[PDB]
């Protein structure tokens, strides 16, 4: 019994950090034009 | 000019914040594989 | 689930005296605009199972290898009409109709399996191009191992058919809904055909009125709790490993 | 997915009636505006195909080294008309019309590889200059490996061809529809027509009103959820890594 | 992308059924205001394209040591009109009009690297002094080793012209939009033509009231996300260093 | 950045036909108060031109030891007319008319050094006292090993000089402007225009309006960033001690 409940407990915290969304950014829609949403994505200085 | 205080007109992004659980989940890691190893390597953290 | 048509246009009577419908100003009786009546019907019957589910069907689908599209329509079903250019593979079920397929919900194998719905890269995925049809992928006639197919999905009542003829009884009609839906259909319909009559300041409000009174009485049906309702509980613990 | 013209024009009665477009003030019956109306009702099907996907539909492209620029127009698409300067390219998939992408969301390779689509910097990536074209740059024949594609759009359905001795029957032309959407597509034709007429207080506004409830009624549609909605499962776990 | 403008004038019917521009009062027929009419549609076409990207275009210019200023007009656009003081250095691309360059956004150079607009002090910066020009320091000649350029910028397309001839058909001329920014565009003519009209009460508030749909239309298309959007990934993984 | 005046005027006619500018009662036809619209139109110009860069320019002063102030006038400037009383010591740039100084942004010698503008207690500062004069002070000449400056500065077109026998044609005049600002210079005209006419409750209002639908059209082009906008990234790590 402490066997399978510590290997289900393991496998749900696996999950819940697994399968998010991790490492992607997220831009509202309409803060910034396309030559500002450039500029951002290449690294440099920007206006919003 | 007036209405746009500089604290919030200007921003100058930096690294996003690690959460608090992979730092846990790594230590959880490591420690079940010197507990299954028997060998504690001096190591996860400085050597001596 | 049934109701007498006689019933209905007799209740009616009582909120739609006010105009041609159903009355000459003198000496009350119901005229002869009872088809254009029983267009309405249909389609408030038809807005109310929209809102609550209150039914359901069941099809069985003959599985064919090498096929791409499987649509629903009513010339494929056994004991249809069988239009020559298409085999007749559902085999089981609700007589289908023009209006039967609201959405489908649940797809079950032969074998007791539940397979996936627009659920994308989910093992065995079936998609649904058209919200009629079922595309099926060739990766599920690689693993199936199911020879036949169950499909549940929400329906709506096909309408009975009036005739020139039937102007006679009218009355033998037999709508299709539980009573509570009938308080609610009243207004729905007497909002409807009193919407565009009236100059005055109080009677250019009617149509607004019973459309409140429609929408308040749809709540309170929701709050009795007077429609069908699964609730899941799953077991989680026969995988293996949750106990 | 159909309707008979006839059960909408019948319906559509009951809420033009105050108006030229359906009644002679003696007898009310229908007139012949049927060709403004129907060029009403096929506006209200596209937005209604805008609003919500209902569709989907499919290509497939043959390519060719050293192309720059494929458009997908239905001169290029195999049985249609074959205009001697262009080579015919897509050579199956749903008949192509005027109005029938209406915005591409998915690229799959013969090997079933997925590709990117206005993804700059990806590493494979296609780009559409002008909404119906595919842009493909050279680094993708470098490293390709397909010989066709696959593409998959939202569609809009082509609305069928009325003619001046069709004014016979009118009555055999097909909507495209389900019924759901065919009482939001009552409302907004209801307000179009409503809109230039009247000049009473209460008279002046049932275009409005009109807008109003067909809102609402796309929101309680919405609410319901009675169109097509995938929902992403990535795996994750077969990367090699993550378990 | 193209629409008959005959579907557009007959559609603005139902709309600009109030006034003068297309009816006769008796027997409400289209007058020949149609040129009038014709240039509004051009400024709407315009404005969508304004709002929204829908198009992008491209150019490629051949160098020449020692020059300061390239200005990007028609007359220096190969297969155009070869003005004699100006030599044509535009030899590749979209045939230049008077209103194609809204904006100029990507200059990429013959080895594939991307060079910068309007970044002071950046490496190698490139000038717009006059939104058309493109002013080249001496510098990105000493240090540049490309011997052409490629530029991208958002396109408005160039209307076509009608002709007194042309008067006969004007039903073979073809707007340049997707039927989409169709339905916005009826909003956008209808509230330009019936604002300077009227004196009553609620017949004075229309120009305003369209102006308002128009607003909404083009949330809603926004929202919907029916045009084009680049979305950047960088690789930030080959520079070396970074893994 | 041009325009023919011929459609500025066709299409203000359709938002200046309530008014005496452009209509006879009967069969409306342009009048001869063209000169008028004209000097409103280049008023309308210079505020666009005030609200956004849209242009830039370029002079280049030769230095004279012993000199305090410096005007930039056009009787200075080589080409212009040479007044006796002044050494012409604007040696290349721009032609100079009354108003195409809106602000001096940058003064780099030519050595490639920037010097400072305005910029009080700052090493080598240059003083502008009167708006259009460089003031320099003897500081300067003694730490100074430049011979020669470089100028830049906001821009203003200067307005095509109409003509009584130019009455003839009007439609060769070419306004110097993008056509998204075409779009907002139809608004402020009509604003100007309408603002003195009307008796009336809904027509007392016009002017108005379109005071704050310019305004609207300002904002939406600010947002949609449709001109000049240098960013500054300088490096800060050649200095020497930022690495």
């Amino acid at each position: 019994d402490n066997q399978r409940i510590i290997g289900a407990v393991t496998r749900g915290m696996i999950d819940t950090m697994a399968r998010s969304a991790n490492g992607q950014v997220g831009v509202m829609k309409g803060a910034l034009d396309v030559t500002n949403r450039r500029r951002f994505d290449r690294g440099e200085n920007y206006e919003f | 000019n007036p209405g746009a205080d500089p604290r919030a007109a200007v921003h100058m992004h930096t690294f996003p914040e690690i959460p608090q659980s992979a730092q846990y989940m790594i230590n959880l890691q490591q420690a079940e594989a010197e507990s299954m190893t028997g060998v504690k390597a001096f190591n996860a953290g400085i050597s001596g | 689930t049934i109701q007498l048509k006689q019933v209905i246009d007799l209740l009616a009577e009582g909120e739609l005296s006010n105009i041609k419908y159903v009355n000459i100003d003198t000496g009350a009786l119901v005229l002869e605009r009872v088809p254009s009546l029983i267009r309405a019907i249909n389609l408030g019957v038809l807005d109310l199972h929209k809102r609550f589910l209150l039914k359901e069907g069941m099809l069985k689908i003959q599985l064919e290898e090498g096929r791409r599209l499987y649509p629903l329509r009513p010339a494929y079903q056994v004991g249809q009409k069988p239009k020559p250019g298409v085999p007749q593979f559902i085999t089981e079920g609700n007589k289908l109709g023009r209006q039967s397929i609201l959405k489908i919900e649940k797809i079950i194998g032969d074998n007791g399996v539940e397979y996936y719905l627009n659920d994308t890269w989910q093992p065995l995925n079936i998609t649904t191009p058209e919200f009629d049809v079922l595309e099926i992928s060739d990766e599920f006639y690689c693993h199936s191992s199911s020879k036949t197919l169950e499909v549940r999905y929400r329906r709506a009542p096909t309408p009975m058919k009036i005739c020139v003829d039937n102007l006679d009884s009218w009355g033998c009609i037999d709508i299709d809904l539980p009573y509570t839906h009938l308080q609610a259909l009243l207004y729905f319909v007497a909002s409807r055909c009193q919407t565009p009559i009236g100059f005055m300041e109080n009677t250019a409000q009617e149509g607004f009125n019973f459309s409140q009174k429609y929408e308040a009485e749809c709540a309170n049906l929701d709050a009795q709790n007077l429609r069908i309702d699964p609730v899941g509980n799953q077991d989680r613990f026969t995988r293996g490993g949750w106990v």
